[PDB]
RNA sequence: CGUAAAGCGCACGCAGGCGGUUUGUUAAGUCAGAUGUGAAAUCCCCGGGCUCAACCUGGGAACUGCAUCUGAUACUGGCAAGCUUGAGUCUCGUAGAGGGGGGUAGAAUUCCAGGUGUAGCGGUGAAAUGCGUAGAGAUCUGGAGGAAUACCGGUGGCGAAGGCGGCCCCCUGGACGAAGACUGACGCUCAGGUGCGAAAGCGUGGGGAGCAAACAGGAUUAGAUACCCUGGUAGUCCACGCCGUAAACGAUGUCGACUUGGAGGUUGUGCCCUUGAGGCGUGGCUUCCGGAGCUAACGCGUUAAGUCGACCGCCUGGGGAGUA
């Protein structure tokens, strides 16, 4: 789900300004925030495989976006991943 | 997912002859204008334009004669899944020489008949019967 | 130039996709055929009709759809050529050599009724003979005086009388005709756009034809 | 590779393959040139010698190759800086049996208790088993339960496929449209892998009306271990696991481009006078009919089985066998 205001905040933290929204870092941030907000919904139900599938979609989306970001510039990439809380 | 723009050009022309459309409008590229330049100079296409700015939508003007469209056939050869680079003498003649085969060489894109004079060959792009 | 009456196109939704050059959209949810392209078409077609008429070539004016048949018969008997206003028997051209004896039959029998055996067998027999006579007289009457093969097959329609076109197109016979929006200009050579179901349209075209052919004997 | 053998049930996705557009560079592929080599014979060509031939034999070409060397630089690759038409994010809405969790209502069947009441009820082609004067069937009342949700409902909708329909709340997925905004090729496919996957089935604990394998009886029949009838257990229902299969079928892989029309359905939005249940447009999904073309034919036909491109899967006579 993720509220519209939530996104309004997240953008103004991972981009240039409120006007921007399409940059990679912003997209990844969004994906991760939503995923984390979804962790709960799968704490129970568990049989919800369709919602699940939507999740998996946004997850692989995130891995692709991150992979690109890395190949483009490892520097700020290391910043992003170190901040967003992930990686093995 | 639009893996091969050239074959797409050729197939736009092919469906444009089958449907007998006048102009064929397609996104442009240097190789596009080169190949279209070859077909034009050879006489397969009556004129063309690269009209467009940041998104050059070059359009070709297909030729006809009697009732049948001029282009006999136009098969893409050196597809991206299988590049073909013929040697000088190895350059094939199409329809015993009355049909040019657009071939890209170091001197530029040209007909094979010309590449027989240029003393050199290169990637054969497309047979045009 | 719109010479006189109305004949813009007609039909409605089911326009034949082949006739894109000669269509427009009327507010009455029905197409209106362009006259601009039409004028040179029937002009040049009439020119060809005058050329082949000077060639003294036999012409067939094919027609049907009831009300048009009269216009057809009028445009041939008023002129000098030939006509098939009624049922167009399949294979009367590419299968012409049996139709040939069908005609021989018509002529010899219509002669037999006018002076010969008028009731010799039985009154019933006379009835049957008059009957069959009238049948062959209206079935293949307009082609009776031919005995050869038409130099040109002018048709009153295309999509409806498709068999006449496909048949006369099997051999060296030009087949220019007035076609409607839903018609196919495939087998047809010199296409003449304009509506067809109207009587004024067929009287107009066919009459112009009468003029141009009527000049061929001079 | 729709129906002849042959698209994995569906998806996600690593390696791999392939990749829009402009400029620079490099020159890996590619191409041109040169030199070295490519043993001799053999093969081929032109001569010579055995009386001819075979065979022998001189010269030549050939040895489709490989390597270094100097060039070319269009196309591809690498590196660099980019562009926006691919892909993606944001904003406003729209429709929906999409999913999961929790409630809840009505009709009905069955059971239970009692009232009224009386000999049949039930079933079938007919009939019997079956139920019934211990009072059934019919009927009325009260109750208890489980399961599925008439009407709406539609070649209607949604979902990747399987699949999903009473109503309600709660959590939640995706699709689409409008005007923009921004990212800058982040794409497509995908072996191995991972997930999902009707029904039946299996395990554990519940539930059990109806229905119903197995089973039993009655018939029918030459027989009837079936069809038909009367019963009836597992199963069907719930929770959690497993199974991993279907004619999992538009028998039709996915993504992209292009190529005449018609009638519809469903769902948005722009526009025009709503000037009257309308008029003219623009997207998404979907049904039927058909043109060019394709096809062995049937048929398909802008949601192609047409015209092409990328990648993957699979086929190679029937049987043995999808078995050991
Ligand atoms: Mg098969
Ligand atoms: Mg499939
Ligand atoms: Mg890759
Ligand atoms: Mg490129
Ligand atoms: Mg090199
Ligand atoms: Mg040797
Ligand atoms: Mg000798
Ligand atoms: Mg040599
Ligand atoms: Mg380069
Ligand atoms: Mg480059
Ligand atoms: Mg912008
Ligand atoms: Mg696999
Ligand atoms: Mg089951
Ligand atoms: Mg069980
Ligand atoms: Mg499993
Ligand atoms: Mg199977
Ligand atoms: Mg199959
Ligand atoms: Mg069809
Ligand atoms: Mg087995």
């Amino acid at each position: 789900s993720l509220s519209t205001e939530a996104t309004a905040k997240i953008v103004s933290e991972f981009g240039r300004d409120a006007n921007d929204t399409g940059s990679t870092e912003v997209q990844v941030a969004l994906l991760t925030a939503q995923i984390n907000h979804l962790q709960g919904h799968f704490a129970e139900h568990k049989k919800d495989h369709h919602s699940r599938r939507g999740l998996l979609r946004m997850v692989s989306q995130r891995r692709k976006l991150l992979d690109y970001l890395k190949r483009k510039d490892v520097a700020r990439y290391t910043q992003l991943i170190e901040r967003l809380g992930l990686r093995r | 997912s639009m893996q091969d723009p050239i074959a797409d050009m050729l197939t736009r022309i092919r469906n444009g002859q089958a449907a007998n459309k006048a102009a064929v409008t397609m996104p442009s590229s240097k190789l596009k204008v080169a190949i279209a330049n070859v077909l034009k100079e050879e006489g397969f296409i009556e004129d063309f334009k690269v009209e467009g700015d940041t998104k050059p939508e070059l359009e070709l003007t297909l030729k006809y004669f009697q009732g049948k469209a001029v282009v006999e056939s136009i098969q893409r050869v050196s597809r991206p899944g299988l590049r073909i680079y013929k040697r000088k003498d190895e350059l094939p003649k199409v329809m015993a020489g009355l049909g040019i085969a657009v071939v890209s060489t170091s001197k530029g894109v040209m007909t094979d008949r010309a590449a027989r004079q240029a003393g050199l060959g290169g990637e054969i792009i497309c047979y045009v019967a | 130039m719109l010479k006189a009456g109305v004949h813009f196109g007609h039909q409605t939704r089911y326009w034949n996709p082949k006739m894109k050059p000669f269509i427009f959209g009327a507010r009455n949810k029905v197409h209106i055929i362009n006259l601009e392209k039409t004028v040179p078409m029937f002009n040049e077609a009439l020119a060809e009709l005058n050329k082949i008429a000077s060639r003294k070539g036999k012409i067939l004016f094919v027609g049907t759809k009831r009300a048009a048949s009269e216009a057809v018969k009028d445009a041939a008997l008023s002129c000098d050529q030939f006509f098939v206003n009624h049922r167009w028997l399949g294979g009367m051209l590419t299968n012409w050599k049996t139709v040939r004896q069908s005609i021989k039959r018509l002529k010899d029998l219509e002669t037999q009724s006018q002076d010969g055996t008028f009731d010799k067998l039985t009154k019933k027999e006379a009835l049957m003979r008059t009957r069959e006579l009238e049948k062959l007289e209206n079935s293949l009457g307009g082609i009776k005086d031919m005995g050869g093969l038409p130099d040109a097959l002018f048709v009153i329609d295309a999509d409806h009388e498709h068999i006449a076109i496909k048949e006369a197109n099997n051999l060296g016979i030009p087949v220019f005709a007035i076609v409607d929006t839903n018609s196919d200009p495939d087998g047809v050579d010199f296409v003449i756009p304009g509506n067809d179901d109207a009587i004024r349209a067929v009287t107009l075209y066919l009459g112009a034809v009468a003029a141009t052919v009527r000049e061929g004997r001079s």
